[PDB]
RNA sequence: CGACUCUUAGCGGUGGAUCACUCGGCUCGUGCGUCGAUGAAGAACGCAGCUAGCUGCGAGAAUUAAUGUGAAUUGCAGGACACAUUGAUCAUCGACACUUCGAACGCACUUGCGGCCCCGGGUUCCUCCCGGGGCUACGCCUGUCUGAGCGUCGCU
RNA sequence: CCCCGGAGCCCCGCGGACGCUACGCCGCGACGAGUAGGAGGGCCGCUGCGGUGAGCCUUGAAGCCUAGGGCGCGGGCCCGGGUGGAGCCGCCGCAGGUGCAGAUCUUGGUGGUAGUAGCAAAUAUUCAAACGAGAACUUUGAAGGCCGAAGUGGAGAAGGGUU
RNA sequence: CGAAAGACUAAUCGAACCAUCUAGUAGCUGGUUCCCUCCGAAGUUUCCCUCAGGAUAGCUGGCGCUCUCGCACACGCAGUUU
RNA sequence: ACCCACCCGACCCGUCUUGAAACACGGACCAAGGAGUCUAACACGUGCGCGAGUCGGGGGCUCGCACGAAAGCCGCCGUGGCGCAAUGAAGGUGAAGGCCGGCGCGCUCGCCGGCCGAGGUGGGAUCCCGAGGCCUCUCCAGUCCGCCGAGGGCGCACCACCGGCCCGUCUCGCCCGCCGCGCCGGGGAGGUGGAGCACGAGCGCACGUGUUAGGACCCGAAAGAUGGUGAACUAUGCCUGGGC
RNA sequence: CGCGACCUCAGAUCAGACGUGGCGACCCGCUGAAUUUAAGCAUAUUAGUCAGCGGAGGAGAAGAAACUAACCAGGAUUCCCUCAGUAACGGCGAGUGAACAGGGAAGAGCCCAGCGCCGAAUCCCCGCCCCGCGGCGGGGCGCGGGACAUGUGGCGUACGGAAGACCCGCUCCCCGGCGCCGCUCGUGGGGGGCCCAAGUCCUUCUGAUCGAGGCCCAGCCCGUGGACGGUGUGAGGCCGGUAGCGGCCCCCGGCGCGCCGGGCCCGGGUCUUCCCGGAGUCGGGUUGCUUGGGAAUGCAGCCCAAAGCGGGUGGUAAACUCCAUCUAAGGCUAAAUACCGGCACGAGACCGAUAGUCAACAAGUACCGUAAGGGAAAGUUGAAAAGAACUUUGAAGAGAGAGUUCAAGAGGGCGUGAAACCGUUAAGAGGUAAACGGGUGGGGUCCGCGCAGUCCGCCCGGAGGAUUCAACCCGGCGGCGGGUCCGGCCGUGUCGGCGGCCCGGCGGAUCUUUCCCGCGCGGGGGACCGUCCCCCGACCGGCGACCGGCCGCCGCCGGGCGCAUUUCCA
């Protein structure tokens, strides 16, 4: 259960929050798992999706073992366009089809220093819980 | 119209009533509003009696209550003279002192006499500093007890 | 539902002799609502028929002694295979139905612990079966908040929460209740009287401390003793195949007269 | 058989019931409990590269600064930026800013007429002329200055 | 002059239904109009809640439609097929904004009336051409007509607000 | 307001219009939602500023209880008659 | 169950009405909506708990409430309500009687010892006792078991009647009492008013029906009241222009 | 005829301050109806209610007795429960209607004028310096102004107070700063930010799965986390979250210690001598409203108009009289209490687009009205726009093919797509309008058959094949039932132990203060009674409350039994 009483629990209250979050925010929800890989190396679940990570499709269609570039971060429409992941118009033009980030896995993320520095803050809260749990 | 026996009943819902129904959905919510800010109030004053001060036993009023007996609003002037306890400083100690009550009967008043030497004796007074003046009791009697006293402060019994 | 709702028009009726037909309209206007029907019962907008109050008697307040039978009611039937069974618990290859157990139980600190003890015991299959009911809800309580429904489980009566309530928690299916405070609603889920339990010996021993026995009082609860029995003799089966009646009883006409 | 009419069914229309959804309501509760001459609420008129409405803002006008965040915004364009840099984009919001009416204040509501001090062109204080700036509501209190009275006195 | 773990049974007291949801099952008689009205029973029906069905459901829920198959005195119900595309029901309890033919009822929709009434105030149109997919109606030219300077002309006021 | 018609006062005048009090009151019209089963009326009484309504008797239903004995072994009651 | 045929039957519903197929009203058709509700108070019935009690509120103690604004507990458990006592306008008063023996003159009156203790009549479900049968394969003896049972009893509830007691009231009477002897206080007999007593039945919770007060089954006036908006139409006055 | 004091008054764009409007759920002061009820109506009622005006605050108002009572007396205000639908009012009709006591929530008490003493000992504004400065303050210094004796400040206010003499005991309280230490309850106060468990494992359905089966224990892994949401269906483990006395970083609060700057020489009792109270107010008369308040509950106007052992109250007018009880005509005060407005959250046995707010949407919008005001309708393609390229007919709208989609029998007002109503296709009928009930017939539509439906099941008899056993013992296991209650555990009623009784506790208006402790009372012992527990023996219900042996019976497994038995099959 969730036992604080300020949060919510209540399909339109999460909702409404959901949709009509802020971009910053959308950072957050927008998030996908790091391949197993990455997983033992940074000690890190997950990351924040971002403009040129490489990246697997996982489920859908597209779902494939392709590790496609991604192309842009469509945050108002809740989806990233990916490389190769693409389909034909009636016209012959090819069209970026949208992947939710969560049915995708990071296999190579594109490292700035401040994304150097988040994935060094999650793998210390990560120990200090198993410390903790010990 | 009235049918065949029943008691000839005047309602009072003649006035605009719905516009003054007071509901009571708050209730829970208020008793614990003020069990908080009750166990608040206690952590305030440290190891003050959480009831409040001392307060006179006092008999009833009328015919009929007469034979019982509550706690006062405060003790009288003269209990407190014949005490020995200067009215003003009573206040700072916890004893309710009131300065309205006659004092008719000496029954009543060497009664409440009795209770304020009672309290004067399990009292327990903190010096106003750590260092250790006049009046202000034992550091014994401190660490032994700090304690609150839960309840009303020496319980009137009937 | 709102005082004003239905009201907030001003609307007169036209009277008679316009056709139409004495019902309160919108008064005026260049709008698809103007002449329309305001207020009554009927009319679209218009103001539901005894709106409903807040102040309905919503709570509803029972005799002590009568709460109290109820409680005792519900415990007599948590023994009682027959009454757990019926109640659908999973109690097949439990080991004894009134089941008590030792008292680290109040240690754990950890669902891994709680789970174990249940597969033990043989409860598990219980929860087992909690999760197999899991599934959505029919209809408009899906839309507020009551989306998922499930299986009550095994009830745990402890005596003092040392760690067991965070230990069971996650469990689904289990409630946990002290034995010092007692709940009919959650004893008798559905007001219906059987409940696989689980007892800590602390808390059955406090039982018979809280409750009296028939020779003793409550000591615990200031005046209160169990409900007497109106008959002791249940089986009436074992009364009327004894000697003594059956002695007294004409030999049964048993023929069928028929026309 | 013929047309037409009636009935039933198939399929198609018309129409938008039903069912299923719900970023909306309705009710109950909790905490706090803050507007204004330092110009409120409200109104007006403005402001987008393409924008009418809703929203957001005020001639610094879909916003400036700052702090937090850390790559977008995205209908299309265009762009920026080096996203190893105060740094895109959101959020916060303490600095800055805030057109005109409005208690509404120079007097009027035409958006009309003014007065008084200072500044720039205009002069070379020559007042004009133009532009900018600052004052110019009523009531009231504490003081201040100037006064009034065959009001009550004193000295001359 | 004996025992039913065996008399063999139309009665069996030694143990007892195929039957016994004892709110069950069974037998005999009698009776059955009904407004207003009253009461009982509804395994009749709607929506939500606690329980409960190791219920059902993308291998197709709800709804919808059906010259298909049935059940029930009936309220109603169940199956087949179609359509649909995401949820839904049985039982035990509790709860109610719970069942429509009517209210010159409310809101929305649709007919017959009906291709009907009707498109009749103020004399008037015709020929050719152009454009154009297309001309009774546009435009140009030609003719014939009217308003007849108290104008169907030429300019404002108010009002409109880009005409 | 009226040289007077109760005329006119924004299609409204023997008392304008708007919002509220207001869901104003109504012994009077109208309507009042599923099935089976069982029982089943009254339009008469007295009182009423009562006569298109109430009250009160009556007539209806429901809940019962107390007894009775077809369990060879009955008392009481009647829209009769003697 | 779809269509068609034929024989017989068969006027359109709703409604008010003594009477509706009506030349009585409402109704073109379909969908959705749509009217006996809730609160309070009373009464009776029923279900449950406890019972001369019962009670839960209000308050408090236990939790951040996930479920909890629940659940539990309280010398508050009873301040208090209702109930356990009436009756009188009130001052007030306030439900026991009998018997026996003795002492006062047994005076159907006054005082002292013992015993029983809510009176009696009729009817009363039911219990209880039970003469006597009625047999057993024989003549008698004879405990055991029934079945019935004439006859006789205790008699619940309830009903009818008669007694009794309490309060009000009247009438008539005769005595008692003492810190205060008094315009003091107390009793008796016989009527008569009381929503009384005569070995208790209530309290709380829940459902049902009925009756009310509330918008009160739903729809409906003509009106009434408060506070505001309009003389752009029109009525009349005035100012300034135009026209014949 | 001047100059100077003061008094009363003006004027300043004089210096510096404040007030004005809004909101209005709650609150304070006025004002104030009528529908309505009374079955009519006028008093009454509706109601001190709607509308009207005024003014506030986070609450407001009230509040420290000119009180209750009549007791063995209580002791500010507010709030709840009760008092109580009571006392009372009332065309004594309809109807209306409090208070005290009692129990709670909370709890807090104070200050002037006066009377007096103190060289006005007081206040405001200037100006110079040091600190402090986003709530203009401290300290110092100025013959720098003014207010003020028509009275400022200290002491002091009815609970008494002052001044005096000696009885006693001793001396911390406050603020302006500047630091520094412990981050100080949802279990680290408040705010902000950023963080933290576990499957996308194997097969398989599907357009897509979050489904279905499996995975060292219902399956793997986490679980202080199986709330919720999102993600191409239904997800504890994909993502955001959720749990946690979990983490880190900011900021702010609140309280603890140190230093400085100031202020501050601040008691109590005992005896004496003095001191003491709010006027056009009380009170009366009155008229009008108001109240349950009745020969006047409260508020008003007008007239009268006080006193000081007075005054007020003491619920029936007055006189006499005793008692009781407060101390009016000046003021401040947190708390429990209220909150349909605001900001910010949480929840629901509510509604689910004719509902729910007028308003799920560019709604107080469009639109109407001169104006006050009135006031709608309107949600849904799909997982994804993949929103139909291209070919062709047409002036075009429209089509026909093609394509996308799981689907366009989802084509931009597009989920589902009912009925009325219409078009057509098929079938059937047709001069008494249609339609209907009952009864048959004919035709259709499908549905069940049968290409014999002769339907199965027992038992038996026969003729064919078939494996293994029943019967019988033997060994093992398990179950039932039984009495000898045999032996022991188990428990009901009774009796014995007075044995638990102090190694058995509670309760009691039983007793005792021979006890103890604390102040005749409280607490604890100590007797006593009631109730609940040990020891063994005896009798009895030997009770579904169990064990152990023995018996009898049953069943299963395994041995043996080979075929007049044993099942199978046709
Ligand atoms: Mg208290
Ligand atoms: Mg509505
Ligand atoms: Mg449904
Ligand atoms: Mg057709
Ligand atoms: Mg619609
Ligand atoms: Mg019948
Ligand atoms: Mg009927
Ligand atoms: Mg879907
Ligand atoms: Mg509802
Ligand atoms: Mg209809
Ligand atoms: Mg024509
Ligand atoms: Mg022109
Ligand atoms: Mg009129
Ligand atoms: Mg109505
Ligand atoms: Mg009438
Ligand atoms: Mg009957
Ligand atoms: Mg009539
Ligand atoms: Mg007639
Ligand atoms: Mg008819
Ligand atoms: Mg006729
Ligand atoms: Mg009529
Ligand atoms: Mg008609
Ligand atoms: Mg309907
Ligand atoms: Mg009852
Ligand atoms: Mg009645
Ligand atoms: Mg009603
Ligand atoms: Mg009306
Ligand atoms: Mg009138
Ligand atoms: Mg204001
Ligand atoms: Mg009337
Ligand atoms: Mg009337
Ligand atoms: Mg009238
Ligand atoms: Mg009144
Ligand atoms: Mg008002
Ligand atoms: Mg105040
Ligand atoms: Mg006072
Ligand atoms: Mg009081
Ligand atoms: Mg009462
Ligand atoms: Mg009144
Ligand atoms: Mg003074
Ligand atoms: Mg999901
Ligand atoms: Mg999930
Ligand atoms: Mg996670
Ligand atoms: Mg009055
Ligand atoms: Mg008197
Ligand atoms: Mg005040
Ligand atoms: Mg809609
Ligand atoms: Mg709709
Ligand atoms: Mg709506
Ligand atoms: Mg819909
Ligand atoms: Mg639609
Ligand atoms: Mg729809
Ligand atoms: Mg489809
Ligand atoms: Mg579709
Ligand atoms: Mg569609
Ligand atoms: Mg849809
Ligand atoms: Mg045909």
């Amino acid at each position: 259960m969730k036992f604080n009483p300020f949060v919510t629990s209540d399909r339109s209250k999460n909702r409404k929050r959901h949709f009509n979050a802020p971009s910053h925010i959308r950072r957050k929800i927008m998030s996908s798992p790091l391949s197993k890989e990455l997983r033992q190396k940074y000690n890190v679940r997950s990351m924040p999706i971002r403009k040129d990570d490489e990246v697997q499709v996982v489920r859908g269609h597209y779902k494939g073992q392709q590790i496609g570039k991604v192309v842009q971060v469509y945050r108002k429409k809740y989806v990233i366009y990916i490389e190769r992941v693409q389909r034909e118009k009636a016209n012959g033009t090819t069209v970026h089809v949208g992947i939710h980030p969560s049915k995708v896995v990071i296999t190579r993320l594109k490292l700035d220093k401040d994304r150097k520095k988040i994935l060094e803050r999650k793998a210390k809260s990560r120990q200090v819980g198993k410390e903790k749990g010990k | 119209a009235p049918s065949r026996n029943g008691m000839i009943l005047k309602p009072h819902f003649h006035k605009d009533w719905q516009r003054r129904v007071a509901t009571w959905f708050n209730q829970p919510a208020r008793k614990i509003r003020r069990r908080k800010a009750r166990q608040a109030r206690a952590r305030r004053i440290a190891p003050r009696p959480a009831s409040g001060p001392l307060r006179p036993i006092v008999r009833c009023p009328t015919v009929r209550y007469h034979t019982k007996v509550r706690a006062g609003r405060g003790f009288s002037l003269e209990e407190l003279r014949v005490a020995g306890i200067h009215k003003k400083v009573a206040r700072t100690i916890g004893i309710s002192v009131d300065p309205r009550r006659r004092n008719k009967s000496t029954e009543s008043l060497q009664a409440n006499v009795q209770r304020l030497k009672e309290y004067r004796s399990k009292l327990v007074l903190f010096p106003r500093k750590p260092s250790a003046p006049k009046k202000g009791d034992s550091s014994a009697e401190e660490l032994k007890l700090a304690t609150q006293l839960t309840g009303p402060v020496m319980p009137i019994r009937n | 539902v709102s005082e004003l709702a239905g009201h907030q028009t001003s609307a007169e009726s036209w009277g008679t002799g316009r056709a139409v037909a004495r019902i309160p309209r919108v008064r005026g206007g260049g709008t698809h609502r103007s002449g329309q029907g305001a207020f009554g019962n009927m009319c679209r907008g218009g103001r539901m028929f005894a709106p409903t109050k807040t102040w309905r008697r919503w709570h509803r307040r029972v005799n002590t002694t009568q709460k109290r039978y109820a409680i005792c009611s519900a415990l007599a039937a948590s023994a009682l295979p027959a009454l757990v069974m019926s109640k659908g618990h999973r109690i097949e290859e439990v080991p004894e139905l009134p089941l008590v157990v030792e008292d680290k139980v109040e240690g754990y600190k950890k669902t891994k612990e709680a789970v174990l003890l249940l597969k033990k015991l043989k409860a598990w299959n219980d929860i087992k079966k909690v999760y197999a009911s899991q599934r959505m809800r029919a209809g408009k309580g899906k839309m507020r908040n009551r989306r998922r429904i499930q299986r009550r489980g095994p009830c745990v009566i402890y005596n003092e929460d040392n760690g067991i309530v965070k230990a069971f928690r996650n469990i689904p299916g289990i409630t946990l209740l002290n034995v010092t405070k007692l709940n009919i609603l959650k004893l008798a889920p559905g007001g219906h009287v059987g409940r696989f339990c689980i007892w800590t010996e602390s808390a059955f021993r406090k039982l018979d401390d809280l409750y009296g026995t028939w020779r003793k009082a409550a000591s615990l609860k200031s005046n209160y003793n169990l409900p007497m029995h109106k008959m002791l003799n249940t089986d009436l089966s074992r009364i009327l195949k004894s000697p003594e009646i059956q002695r007294a009883l004409r030999a049964p006409r048993k023929k069928i007269h028929r026309r």
